[PDB]
């Protein structure tokens, strides 16, 4: 559904202040290490037995900068995140075969990584409309799986 | 499983909780009730203001549960077995509604210990309310 | 993703043969046998405290002929199963309140009842067919979820 | 948590497939890869023809161990402890798949002994695959 005014502004407001790179490289290096079977999509990056070997891995670290990036895009198409993130559905189908159940892992790991680097703006009203983000950016990558 | 050392983690990361209980636990639930909207309609009868009395002491009674849950983390079905009949069996709350509450713990933790809540600690937390709604969710019928 | 010729004729030559009634009764049955916390949804159906009750409970019986027989109108357009649905979606929703992962399972139970009732025609490639339609209905349920 | 009458049903529609563990296993797989295609990626190597001798194979394998879990009811973590290994730690399986494979067992059962899967043993066959579900999904790292 659509999100109202207060909606947006908390995410436009916060989205300004968040560093992509340093954000993008904590939440992908924390899904390989909570979830490890994960491990396998990426069995091209090298080095992920522990979770040293995943925090100091530089193509993790680069990887998660594009998918931070990527997801930061959603908030200058609020209006149509299914339709922006169609093709990238369709790649993570088909290209690298991502069971859709995990957009949601991510997702929650990225509420937790913003949660811990803006504690005073993650409020309670400001974390309600994170939340409805991220379970809509989920959905659209999961929406051209057939 | 818990390892020994997940079983050092939580304790630890636990025990920053420690003179906290009922602002940690109320907090926990403002961001489930807000956040998953849903979870109200198993308390029709709180008043779901930020810091209700309700809601305080509700927030508390959860948050002693963790804490008796991870001085007993061996023997986690031992230590919530009553409550897992109130959940499943008396109030048959859906399976879903653990997984949403566990993720705002660990948001509660994120915002006040950032540092503490390293990776192969919020590895290891998470290990351990998944390890408690299991146990939660053990007893249907 | 649109059915094939070979997917609409698995499905639509076996539908034919399915007693709707008996099937439906059958299928909210299990579900609510096999995954006792969907009882709170109906609390007022009465009686569902074990499976006997359940099995002697008219009012379940009843109800179970109405989910398969909406369930079966989905055979009559294949082509556009989220729009035909998208009124119960937003009953279920609104409502009844019923959290969207539930819909899956109950998809799972209608594979078991009617394979149970057409083993001969319940193929291979017959359970495929029918696996992608309760993957679609499932999921036209759920979507206007907001 | 499996009871006592969960633990005579499961045994008792598990004897049904006693002589036929190889044919069961084999139309079990057949299921999954055709119901769940995504399935495929684990068995690169494998021929995925009907009633293939690789299929016939691993289906037998599948079967004898979910035949020794019956057997080991009781201790399920002992039962499967090389094989939640192999499965979590080498293979990296993503855990939704172990619910495909459990529903495909469960079509078998339902074709072949359609009376005898009744609703309340349907209820403890589905208990019984989610606990050597969760034993194989017990070891991630
Ligand atoms: C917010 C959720 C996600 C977003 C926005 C996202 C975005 C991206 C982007 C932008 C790429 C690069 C596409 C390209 O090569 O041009 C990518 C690649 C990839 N994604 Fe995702 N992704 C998400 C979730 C996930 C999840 C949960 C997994 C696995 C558990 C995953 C696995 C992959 C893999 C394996 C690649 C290919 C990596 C490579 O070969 O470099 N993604 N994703
Ligand atoms: C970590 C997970 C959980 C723990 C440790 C927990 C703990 C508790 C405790 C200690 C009580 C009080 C029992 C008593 O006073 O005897 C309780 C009651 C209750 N819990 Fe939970 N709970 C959890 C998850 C949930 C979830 C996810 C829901 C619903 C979405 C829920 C709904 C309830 C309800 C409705 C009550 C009745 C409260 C009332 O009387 O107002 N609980 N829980
Ligand atoms: C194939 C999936 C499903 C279909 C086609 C379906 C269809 C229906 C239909 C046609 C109704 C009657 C609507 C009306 O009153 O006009 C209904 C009501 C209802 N459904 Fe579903 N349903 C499905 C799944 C589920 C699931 C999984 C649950 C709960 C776990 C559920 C819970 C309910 C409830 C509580 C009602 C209201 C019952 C009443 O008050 O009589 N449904 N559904
Ligand atoms: C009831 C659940 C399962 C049981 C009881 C089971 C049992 C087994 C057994 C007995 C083996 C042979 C191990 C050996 O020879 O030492 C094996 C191997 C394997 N299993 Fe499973 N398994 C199950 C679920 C799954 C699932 C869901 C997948 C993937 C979707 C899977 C993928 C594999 C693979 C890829 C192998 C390697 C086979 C090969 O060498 O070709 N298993 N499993």
């Amino acid at each position: 559904a659509s999100f109202d005014a207060h909606e947006r502004k908390f995410i436009v407001d916060l989205w300004a202040k968040v560093d992509v790179a340093q954000c993008g490289a904590d939440a992908l290096s924390r899904m390989l290490i909570v979830y490890p079977w994960k491990r396998r999509y990426f069995e091209h990056f090298g080095k992920m037995c522990n979770a040293h070997d995943i925090l100091h891995n530089s193509k993790v670290q680069e990887h998660g900068k594009k998918v931070l990036a990527s997801f930061g895009e959603a908030v200058k198409h609020l209006d149509n995140i299914k339709g922006h993130f169609a093709n990238l559905s369709k790649l993570h189908c088909e290209k690298f075969h991502v069971d859709p159940e995990n957009f949601k892992l991510l997702g929650d790991i990225i509420i937790i990584v913003l949660a811990a680097h803006h504690p005073e703006d993650f409020s309670v009203e400001c974390h309600a409309a994170f939340q409805k983000l991220v379970r809509q950016v989920a959905a659209a990558l999961a929406a051209e799986y057939h | 499983v818990l390892s020994m050392e997940d079983k050092s983690n939580v304790k630890a990361i636990w025990g920053k909780a420690s003179g906290h209980l009922e602002e940690y636990g109320a907090e926990a639930l403002e961001r489930m009730f807000c956040a998953y909207p849903q979870t109200k309609i198993y308390f029709p009868h709180f008043d779901m203001s930020h810091n209700s009395a309700q809601i305080r002491a509700h927030g508390k009674k959860v948050f002693s549960a963790l804490h008796e849950a991870v001085n007993h983390i061996d023997d986690l079905p031992g230590a919530l077995c009553r409550l897992s009949e109130l959940h499943a069996h008396s109030l048959r709350v859906d399976p879903v509604n653990f997984k949403f509450l566990a993720h705002c713990v660990l948001v509660v933790f994120a915002i006040h210990h950032p540092s503490a809540l390293s990776p192969e600690i919020h590895a290891s937390l998470d290990k351990f309310l998944c390890a408690v709604s299991a146990v939660l969710t053990s007893k249907y019928r």
